[PDB]
């Protein structure tokens, strides 16, 4: 009965969500036929035929990558009008995303999402997966943030993004996409939740004991994550933290919304037989700056708040020991005005396994989304680039050539100049 | 006389989704990249 | 130790271009099958075939008397490759002629069976003219077909033993062989604004004109007396994939056959098709039987035509596995049919009349491992892509396809006995097994402790037990019931193959250290290690059901009966081309059916009642 | 589904596109004949971005064959590829423009453009929606560069809002075959920089260069010289026809290429090079090619790329591979050659992997370059001129058909402000 | 994971290096072709060291060959094993070097270093750790010798902190087989002793006393003498792909040998070397080869022990063998040749063993010796280069290309700078 609204857009939330619906079926025993042989309820619409269908919308204005869906594995699965696809895409131009080409179809887009939310019971939140540097990723995101906000006056939004690395870097005009939709999703969206690719490259190469990483690699790991931050509303457990809770108490400011995620153990098949997979172990293993998803060092930051999401078979005597020991520990620091910061979440299903992962078949698993300081050095970095690549006033042309001003790339550094300054007023200790 | 069954998809060598073989024999590779600290790769 | 009688012969080489040639006196027919080459009857059957050859055979050579018979072969870079002469009645190799480098690609005989003429590879692209008289004869190397593209076909004169040209990829030139001097000269014909690629080469009796196939389906006619172009093909409805085997009647008009599979009876000019047939795949070879009342059509998937010119009904010959046969397998209760799998491709075969009945086809990928259900009522393959298939045996529905089951692809699998459980083996080391349910399939658990492939799966009456023999030189025993190992077999070899004794205490295995070794089961330790090869590998070895024989095959060729106890060769059978890979005892202990490397299956007697 | 059109004009431009529609043939199974053989479905999913369905399942290709002189139309027509082409598509004239670029513009090719736009406007309607254009010339002639360069005057004032690709095979001073080549290559340049979004300059010296010493060949004929040109030119759209892990058009790369509205002169590669002989002995790796297309010895301009700074480069891929090592040395790359790269873009790569190699290659890699070491290719055609100019050579077979002296002055000065620009940012 | 680059300059050192690649690919399995065929599979577990993995299974060697007459680079590829290489390693001139030293190092080969170095670094890149160099060549000649100082120079200013294994054959007094063969010699010494952390010293007519004496050779012809120093070769580097119980890798050889910075040439050895009559009556025991280590026949060099003093001393061992033996018999040899080793210097050999030897040989071992009395090969070249140049003979080629001649007496004085420096430590 409780639902959520899946919303992909760009390459990077197609692929992602390739491989994020792959592990929906096999948990609930879903054929990709969409036949079983109440908690699908959350992830599956039951038809009177006895389908599952899923209630998630796939946009891109390019239509190469939708069609490998279309023709694939999953062809049967999803619904014919749910995959909705363009005639050209954005080509790394916010503009092409947001003025020309995501004009014409965010109509359609739009019509879907009120014919899926009809349908709903109850209705949560939103979970969109996208990308910052890419032009539909950036384009399509921005002003579809800026009409579901409109419609849907005050439902939770929760984005899982890819953020640029520092330095494995595949596109040219990145920092110009990556400041310009930042000024949208500081005030059209609650909590969004970075990720990036080079941090997750050395974590398939440490742990899963992998030599060459590629990117199905990397999106079943993202596609790990997301199943196990809806767990308390698809399985029963101990106490059950939802959708509407910890997205209002990771948030203490307006403008300060940015935590980070991260997931434990992440073993392969050969080294978890050998290691004893104890809840001391797996909690001190999420406060390791090595096993961060993203590349930022949390010891030169201080944390604001965290929350756990255990799973599986666990207790909840063992996990406040657990945490008793954090919060002795000198490396990890807080910010003076949260004394508490901690949640436990506990479910009673264990971690599945799929069938072509590389994972191992583990009891347990745990979630954490952290509230840092430390990501205030990450955008001074890219603002860094920002500065320096419009001093010469290299690409504006292909900008201010389809739909915006030239005025609009200066008082979007006002916006990241007034969002860094916010950081080091909230982290000084009072 | 020879009673004959047809795969409807054509599918592509390239086309093929798993681990990436390495151009080394797995006994032995022609150049150790090691795992990083000690260890060996799975193959 | 006897030699092992050899019962029948299923196979074909159909890759060569006019591979498939008519002996002369019209009851023999000479084909190339792997290193070797094969001599079949066509009305009594009886094979006969010839031992030469380093490696495979690329090109044939028939005298029109018949009285020599000569044929190529291809040698990796760098090195020479034999060409050798035979003889029809005594089957005797005369010389070898070991002079280009690399591959050769055609051979053609004098009428008067007084010269021979060669072409060398892309390696050399030469030419060297032989005499047989003399056995060992130079005439001169002109290297053939100067700057531009090669030349591939070489065919030599009909009634002059004089000249001979060369054709290839833009190249047509006719060559002038003078006897005293012994020199050839070089003539290169004009085709004014004309170029193309030829396949194939057809000469009229007379020598008037002889004919080309271009790979833009145009039908080239030239005259070596003006040097000069003469006709072009069909201005349209053009063959496709061009025309890749030609032949020419006696009395006139062309025999056309294209690589898509057509086949059309046409005369110059205009080439139009008055009486056309399609046959399976490209076709490569054209040969007339006597006259040309009835003649033979090699194609390139190994299926051989019979044509009768009268009113073209065809009936097929042969069939087989243009790429490696990987597997075999015999059903249980029975031994009249049995599952040979090879790339793209699964087929069901009669024992008696080695008559096909059904052909699986899942294109572009290969099938190495193949097992049957105990009910009968699947059939169990395994895949390159890394999905699990599973067949049914008179349709051949796909009854349930298991997606990404293994990182590298599927090597071998096995089934137990009643019916529940699948377990599979991949290069990446990983053991998996599989629930077989109604309507679904499961994954229990992995056992990962192996790095490399698994070469065979073996399991117990009791399913108690199973065992992999793996290409690391770890062999391990699992407990199925509880899911962990219980011993391992450590040796310096490249394991191929294992087979349990029927009284279950046992197991032996061989593989590339050539020493087939017996191991117990209670340590892991080895008691007695026989050399089955001293040469060559082993890698298909099978126990027979009363723990008395068993037999070995691998890269020598060879076909060896043992005995259990005493560890000593009774039986040699020696008839193949390429290199053996899986081996199985019939049910009844009926026959030995063995599979080669270079796609031809042979089924030997058993000699024992045991 | 995004059409691409294709314009083949000049001597030099017939034979190359003649057989670049040899390989993008054989990549997605088309016959000789027209129709389709192939063993792979993908290819068939996105065919009509360089051919156009036809009645009985036969292809034709969608291509515009343009020369003021048929002494090449029975060429193309009685090669091994010259059966798939539309007979309606050989518009031609009948007198030779002979190496001016005054026939070529003014008298015979203002006559000739209403039956060759008639069929190009004919052609555009065909496709559902429209990609943009490629066109294959050569600036040192009289038809190539004479008519070809007005051609890109005329369409471009009808579709402004498109791409464009021409492919030109830049003259050259030691492999130089005309004595006119500096007149006809200033005379076009002036047209390129203004109504073209991305040039690619093809050299003649350096094709024989890497025939040389890289494949070892020592007889390089035009029936394969033309072959690498072929592969890169079929390595810019590898993307926009099958399917990869990161897809990118023809816009795709103009956004992260073009900085400034007329830094736009491109500089091609193709990959995997090797002989015969080293073919056994080479391994196949992705970090082997990668240190190929960074090789001075493998571009295919006359111009040395350590002499001048990279300004932005792209890289895409082919072959089933992973991104971490294409990410890998695609960093260390600018770290290691850093003054090579500019210090004011960072990022100076882009990386695009698709999903099919080419036919008899298991990997392919295509590299595209836009260096300030361009310059050098057009300093010694600017050169030429001034020495040319002074003794007003050749003059009377160009004011003999409608030009002035005024043109002359003008193309030099805008050839000096072109050189002008590269050298600010270096 | 440590590597060795290898390098074939001059006529001398490519018949040589040919042999090289010839015996390791015999231990490891490696057919002609570079398709392993072998028994072990301790051959393939360290087979990175020397050679390179090709598509399908394949092996090719890690070196590059170079010379100035193309006549001699076409001898090998004729030769048993001649097809295992690369070709693009493949770089050589067009004009022979007239065995001039001013020719291969100032004029005709000053032009290829550029394409050889871009050879060389090639393969250098792909490594992943490199150890060292391995070059073979000579001192009498001027192709490798005033290219091979030309090479070494031109190499440790790109790999400052490496290590360097020349393998050079050196001038013969009695089988001198060049006129202006002490001119070649000292113009190469005076980058050698600056710029090479090993040299070994083999000299010719030491190995044909060896042929007639020990093997009692009919007919030594140049196929056999290079078979062994191929022996030596092999056996130093055993340490770096075979399991051993006290093992030492090559820099562990180079802080054991060298105590000073300018006394890095060592004279090599071979351990169960017999004649083909001898082979029942001899035992075959470990106390044989210690006996068989310090004979004055055994040493590759015509300097015999006794006119000098001992250094340091090592004998890599390969086979099964037990260690109480090994060490005891090098301790029990000190004690007796109590006045040849050095007394400043206490336990003077190194030793290491082995668990794989050569194929055919139960137990071998290789010995390395470092001596005062090398100074003997060192002043002969030095007096014959003396009286030439009193009266300037054969120098108008060598000051007609860009070197004069106050640069021969520049490596005359070093030439006597090192010859002191011997008898000063051993006194
Ligand atoms: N981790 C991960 N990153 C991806 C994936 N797909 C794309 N990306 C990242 O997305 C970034 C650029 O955004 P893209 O998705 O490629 O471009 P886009 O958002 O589709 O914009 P358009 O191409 O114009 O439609 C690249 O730098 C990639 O790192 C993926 O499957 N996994
Ligand atoms: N590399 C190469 N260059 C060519 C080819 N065809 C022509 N050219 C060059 O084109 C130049 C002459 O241009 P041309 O074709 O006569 O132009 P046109 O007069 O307008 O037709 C010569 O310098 C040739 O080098 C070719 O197939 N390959
Ligand atoms: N061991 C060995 N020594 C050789 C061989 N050929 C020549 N030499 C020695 O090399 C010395 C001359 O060196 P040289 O050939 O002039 O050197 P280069 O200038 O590099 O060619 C002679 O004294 C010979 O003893 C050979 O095949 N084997
Ligand atoms: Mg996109």
């Amino acid at each position: 009965m409780r639902e959520c609204i899946s919303i992909h857009v760009g390459q990077a939330g197609v692929q992602i969500g390739n491989a994020c619906w792959e592990l929906y079926c096999l948990e609930h025993g879903i054929q990709p036929d969409g036949q079983m042989p109440d908690s699908f309820n959350t992830f599956f619409s039951e038809t009177g035929a006895g389908k599952h269908v899923p209630r998630a919308v796939f946009v891109d204005l390019e239509p190469t990558v939708i069609d490998e869906v279309r023709t694939g594995t999953y062809r049967q699965l999803f619904h014919p009008e749910q995959l909705i696809t363009g005639k050209e895409d954005a080509a790394n131009n916010y503009a092409r995303g947001h003025y020309t080409i995501g004009k014409e179809i965010i109509d359609l887009v739009l019509d879907r999402i009120r014919k899926l939310a009809d349908q709903c019971t109850g209705l949560q939140g939103f979970l969109v997966f996208h990308s910052f540097g890419g032009g539909t990723g950036s384009g399509f995101t921005s002003l579809l943030m800026e009409r579901l906000s409109v419609d849907y006056g005050k439902k939770s939004k929760l984005e899982f993004s890819i953020y640029p690395a520092p330095q494995v870097s595949t596109a040219v005009v990145e920092p110009y996409n990556s400041i310009l939709t930042t000024h949208t999703t500081l005030e059209h969206s609650d909590c969004a939740f970075m990720v990036d690719n080079e941090a997750i490259y050395d974590i398939c190469r440490r742990n899963l004991d992998i030599e060459r990483p590629t990117y199905t690699n990397l999106n079943r790991l993202i596609g790990q994550i997301v199943s196990s931050i809806t767990a308390s509303l698809r399985f029963d457990g101990a106490l059950n933290v939802d959708l509407t809770e910890f997205q209002t108490n990771l948030v203490p400011y307006p403008r300060i919304h940015f935590p980070l995620a991260t997931y434990a153990p992440v073993i392969s098949a050969e080294k978890a037989y050998h290691e004893q997979l104890s809840v001391a172990e797996i909690t001190n293993a999420c406060f390791e700056p090595a096993n961060q998803m993203v590349k930022c060092d949390p010891r030169h930051g201080k944390y604001m708040a965290c929350c756990l999401l255990y799973r599986g078979d666990v207790v909840p005597k063992d996990v406040n020991a657990a945490i008793a020991t954090i919060k002795t520990k000198r490396t990890i620091q807080f910010v003076d005005w949260c004394p508490t910061g901690f949640k436990v979440g506990i479910n009673y299903q264990p971690p599945t396994v799929v069938p072509g992962g590389d994972l191992a078949k583990v009891q347990r698993a745990v979630c954490m989304l952290s509230n840092t300081t430390a990501i205030a050095e990450a955008w001074a970095r890219l603002d860094h680039k920002f500065d320096l690549m419009y001093a010469k006033r290299a690409f504006v042309h292909w900008y201010v050539g389809e739909g915006m001003e030239e005025g609009e790339f200066s008082e979007a550094r006002e916006d990241m100049a007034a969002l860094e300054k916010d950081y080091e007023e909230v982290g000084v200790d009072s | 006389n020879i009673r004959h069954w047809i795969n409807p998809k054509k599918e592509s060598i390239h086309s093929i989704q798993g681990s990436i073989v390495s151009p080394h024999t797995a006994a032995t590779n022609g150049g150790y990249s090691r795992k990083k600290d000690g260890g060996f790769f799975s193959t | 130790v006897a030699e092992l009688e050899l019962d029948a012969v299923i196979g074909f080489n159909g890759h060569v271009p006019t591979g498939l040639k008519c002996h002369p006196d019209q009851e023999h027919m000479i084909y190339p099958l792997g290193c070797t080459v094969l001599i079949q009857a066509i009305n009594t059957k009886e094979q006969n075939f010839l031992q030469g050859h380093g490696n495979n055979v690329s090109c044939l050579a028939i005298s029109r008397s018949g009285e020599y018979i000569a044929s190529g072969q291809v040698t990796f870079m760098g090195f020479k490759a034999d060409i050798i002469l035979w003889d029809y009645k005594n089957r005797e190799l005369l010389a070898r002629l070991s002079l280009h480098k690399g591959k050769i690609e055609a051979l053609a005989f004098s009428p008067n069976d007084l010269y021979l003429v060669s072409l060398g590879g892309p390696d050399d692209g030469s030419v060297v003219v032989w005499s047989i008289a003399k056995r060992d004869a130079i005439c001169g190397s002109p290297a053939a077909g100067l700057n531009v593209g090669n030349a591939t076909n070489v065919i030599f004169s009909r009634c002059r033993d004089e000249m001979f040209m060369t054709a290839g990829n833009g190249t047509i030139r006719v060559w002038e062989l003078d006897l005293p001097n012994r020199k050839i000269w070089p003539t290169e014909c004009q085709t004014g604004q004309l170029k193309r690629i030829v396949m194939s080469i057809g000469v009229d009796d007379d020598d008037s004109f002889f004919y080309l196939g271009t790979t833009t389906g145009d039908i080239l006619k030239m005259n070596p007396r003006t040097k000069l172009l003469t006709d072009v093909g069909p201005a349209k409805d053009k063959f496709s994939l061009g025309v890749s085997a030609i032949r020419c009647l006696k009395m006139g008009g062309l025999l056309v056959g294209s690589g898509a599979g057509l086949l059309v009876f046409c005369k110059s000019p205009g080439y139009k098709p008055i009486k056309k047939i399609q046959l399976q795949g490209g076709i490569t070879s054209i040969t007339l039987r006597g006259e040309g009342h009835q003649f033979l059509v090699g194609t390139e998937e190994s299926h051989i035509y019979r044509v009768s010119f009268t009113d073209f009904k065809e009936t097929l010959i042969a069939t087989c596995h243009f790429d490696a046969v990987e597997d075999i397998v015999f059903p249980f209760g029975t031994a009249e049919l049995f599952a040979t799998c090879a790339k793209k491709d699964i087929r069901v075969w009669h024992t008696s009349s080695n008559r096909e009945l059904l052909r699986i086809t899942v294109p572009n990928m290969t099938c190495h491992g193949i097992d049957f259900m105990r009910d009968g009522k699947s059939i169990i393959s395994a895949w390159n892509d890394g999905k699990i298939r599973a067949f049914a045996p008179e349709t051949g529905r796909l009854m349930y396809v298991i997606n990404n089951a293994h990182r590298i692809g599927v090597t071998a699998i096995a089934t137990t006995s009643d019916c529940k459980r699948v377990i599979s083996g991949g290069g990446e080391g990983e053991v998996r097994v599989w629930q077989i349910g109604c309507q679904t399939q499961k994954l229990e658990e992995a056992l990962k402790e192996h790095k490399s492939s698994v070469s065979c799966i073996r399991v117990k009456r009791n399913n108690e037990e199973c065992v992999t023999a793996s290409t690391d030189g770890t062999c391990i025993i699992w407990d199925l019931v509880r899911l962990r190992r219980n011993q391992m077999i450590l040796a310096n070899t490249l394991f191929q193959c294992v087979c349990y004794h029927p009284e279950e205490f046992q197991i032996i295995t061989s593989g590339t250290d050539r020493k087939i070794a017996y191991w117990e089961v209670f340590d892991g330790t080895v008691i007695r290690e026989l050399e089955g090869s001293l040469s060559g590998s082993i890698n298909g070895m099978d126990i027979t059901q009363e723990g008395v024989h068993f037999v070995t095959g691998g890269n020598d060729h060879l076909v060896k009966v043992w005995d259990y106890n005493e560890g000593e060769v009774t039986h040699v059978g020696v008839g193949h081309s390429g290199n053996i890979t899986r081996i199985r005892i019939s049910p009844g202990n009926q026959y030995i059916v063995s599979v080669s490397a270079d796609g031809a299956i042979l089924r030997w007697k058993y000699p024992y009642t045991s | 589904m995004r059409e691409i059109v294709h314009l083949q004009a000049g001597q030099c431009g017939n034979q190359i596109g003649a057989k670049f529609w040899e390989v993008i043939s054989d990549e997605h199974g088309i016959d000789p004949t027209g129709t389709y053989h192939g063993d792979s479905d993908l290819q068939l999913e996105r065919i009509n971005v360089y051919y156009n369905e036809a009645t009985g399942g036969k292809y034709v290709p969608r291509a515009v064959l343009v020369d003021l002189e048929p002494g090449t139309m029975d060429s193309v027509r009685s090669g091994p590829f010259g059966q798939i082409f539309r007979p309606d598509n050989f518009v031609f004239g009948q007198s030779g423009a002979g190496n001016n670029w005054a026939k070529g513009h003014y008298t015979e090719g203002a006559e000739l453009v209403d039956s060759v736009l008639d069929v190009v406007r004919k052609e555009a309607e065909s496709c559902d929606c429209l990609q943009g254009f490629q066109l294959t010339h050569s600036l040192g002639g009289g038809t190539g560069s004479g008519m070809g360069t007005l051609l890109i005057s005329k369409i471009r004032e009808e579709y402004p809002d498109r791409i464009m690709n021409t492919f030109s095979v830049v003259p050259s001073p030691k492999v130089s075959d005309t004595v006119v080549e500096p007149y006809n290559a200033t005379l076009s340049v002036h047209q390129l920089v203004e109504n073209t979004d991305e040039t690619y300059c093809i050299d003649n010296e350096a094709l024989y260069d890497i025939c040389f010493r890289t494949l070892k060949l020592t007889t390089p004929t035009y029936g394969d010289l033309n072959h690498l040109v072929s592969a890169t030119m079929s390595g810019v759209t590898t993307c926009l026809r099958f399917p990869g892990q990161l897809n990118a058009d023809l816009r795709k790369l103009a956004v992260n290429m073009v900085p400034f509205p007329r830094l736009h002169f491109f500089m091609p590669g193709f990959a995997p090079l090797t002989s015969r002989g080293s073919q056994q002995y080479r391994a196949l790796t992705v970090p082997e090619l990668t240190q190929q297309m960074f090789d001075a010895k493998n571009m295919m301009a006359a111009c040395d790329p350590r002499h001048g700074r990279y300004l932005t480069v792209a890289a895409v891929f082919r072959g089933r591979m992973s991104m971490k090592e294409v990410d890998e040395q695609m960093l260390n790359v600018q770290n290691k050659n850093s003054s090579y790269f500019v210090e004011w873009i960072p990022n100076n790569v882009k990386t695009a992997v698709c999903d099919i190699p080419p036919r008899g290659l298991k990997m392919s890699a295509t590299f595209i370059g836009n260096s300030t070491a361009i310059q050098e290719l057009f300093k010694r055609i600017s050169e030429q001129f001034t020495a040319m100019f002074r003794r007003k050579a050749f003059l009377h077979w160009y004011t003999g058909e409608g030009m002035d002296e005024m043109e002359f002055t003008e193309a030099e000065s805008n050839m000096n402000d072109l050189v002008s620009e590269y050298q600010q940012y270096q």
